[PDB]
């Protein structure tokens, strides 16, 4: 069973950066991707092949996968923001998602 | 214009069968592998199986294998999740997602996800 | 969506070369004539699928200033001739939407849309310095080696190196090859 770690929580103000990881088993050598859920809704595609950003989603997504790790990024982050973040692998044998990171945006 | 709109579900008893059912539209369903995900209350995503696009390859997760099975029809743009042999575990909320076309692996279906579905909820009454 | 060049390439072209530096994606040509990253170091003998298969010739491509091109063409002993794609080679690459196929190491039956290519020129590979390097701006990973960048019916080069940014491919000419 491939495992993908991630931390439970991370919280910021509105404007702050936050960094959200996902770990596993030489990751980098796969692609990442990373799925927004707010509470009652479906996920939604924020970060596609470790870095793209689906048309619609603001520019201060970011994503990157290097090493183990696969990290989003947002440069800015916005009351909006507040939702269960996911990463998911893919590679040719490979689809798992990471546990998830809840990201609070307070004050 | 993209949809997949989900229905079934429901309360069902242990060691019954449930069907989940998607169908697509505004875009070339026979042309994208699909996913079933879950998520159990309070808990992360879960990949629980995938179909090729043309219905050829199938794989389970290792909690369905052997009692769940996936199917398309790529006449009438519809995916079905049948659900057998069900135990308290498989509650939770099940959404079909599609393939994105960025990167893919069309032989196993394997890829990321770039529209889901609404979810459909099951709960399965046993302790 | 468009993937029945691809799908054709994969069935009658496209291989997965083992040679002791590990599995590469390869690229039959035409007769028994394909090609493969430089650094896969071919020796006397590579997998072919998984078959073991004499390697009759091989060399390096160098360009007239005896710069690094990273294509070694491979003629296999073996007596399946290629389906020959020659003409589907082409320069005709700037601003093109590509894509990379792939077909090695975890990365088996796959499609890359590595959006718009143009070329760098060159580039140190691995402290190689090589010409005729064609970039694009995608995320590609260290079992893709030999990926096949293509559109639409045609053939553009062959992936040899990326830094998880921008990936880099070996241009592919008809020049190369017996003409056709």
């Amino acid at each position: 069973s491939y495992v993908l770690t991630q931390p439970p929580s991370v919280s910021v103000s509105p404007g702050q950066t936050a960094s959200i990881t996902c770990s596993g088993d030489k990751l980098g050598d796969k692609y990442a991707c990373w799925y927004q859920q707010k509470p009652g809704q479906s996920p939604v595609l924020v970060i596609y092949q470790d870095s793209k950003r689906p048309s619609g989603i603001p520019e201060r997504f970011s994503g990157s996968n290097s090493g183990n790790t696969a990290t989003l990024t947002i440069s800015g982050t916005q009351a909006m923001d507040e939702a269960d973040y996911y990463c998911q692998a893919w590679d040719s044998s490979t689809v798992v998602f990471g546990g998830g990171t809840k990201l609070t945006v307070l004050g | 214009q993209v949809q997949l709109l989900q229905s079934g579900g429901g309360v069902v008893q242990p060691g019954r069968s449930l069907r989940l059912s998607c169908a697509a539209s505004g875009f070339t369903f026979s042309s994208y592998a699909m996913h079933w995900v879950r998520q159990a209350p309070g808990k992360g995503l879960e990949w629980v199986a995938v179909i090729s696009y043309d219905g050829s390859n199938k794989y389970y997760a290792d909690s369905v294998k052997g009692r769940f099975t996936i199917s398309r029809d790529n006449s009438k743009n519809t995916l079905y999740l049948q659900m057998n042999s069900l135990r308290a575990e498989d509650t939770a909320v099940y959404y079909c997602a599609r393939v994105g076309k960025g990167g893919y692996d069309f032989w196993s279906g394997s890829g990321y996800m770039d529209v889901w579905g609404k979810g459909t909820t099951v709960t399965v009454s046993s302790g | 969506p468009n993937t029945e060049f691809a799908l054709s390439l994969l069935r009658k072209n496209i291989m997965t070369i083992t040679t002791s530096k590990g599995e590469f994606t390869g690229l039959g040509i035409h007769d028994r004539v394909c090609v493969i990253p430089t650094h896969a170091q071919p020796g006397d003998d590579v997998l072919v699928n998984g078959q073991k298969i004499r390697v009759k010739d091989k060399y390096k491509l160098v360009d007239p200033e005896n710069i690094n091109l990273e294509l070694t063409v491979l003629t296999l002993d073996r007596n399946e001739k290629f389906r020959d794609i020659r003409g589907f080679i082409s320069e005709d690459l700037e601003g093109v939407d590509a894509t990379l196929v792939v077909h090695s190491n975890n990365f088996t039956n796959t499609i890359l849309e590595v959006g718009p290519v143009t070329m760098a020129g060159l580039i140190n590979l691995s402290s190689t310095p090589t010409n005729r390097m064609i970039r694009y701006d995608y995320a590609t990973k260290t079992g893709q080696c030999g990926g096949v960048l293509c559109a639409t019916g045609k053939i553009f080069g062959i992936h040899v190196g990326g830094n998880g940014r921008q990936g880099f491919s070996a241009q592919l000419k008809k020049q190369y090859f017996v003409e056709k």
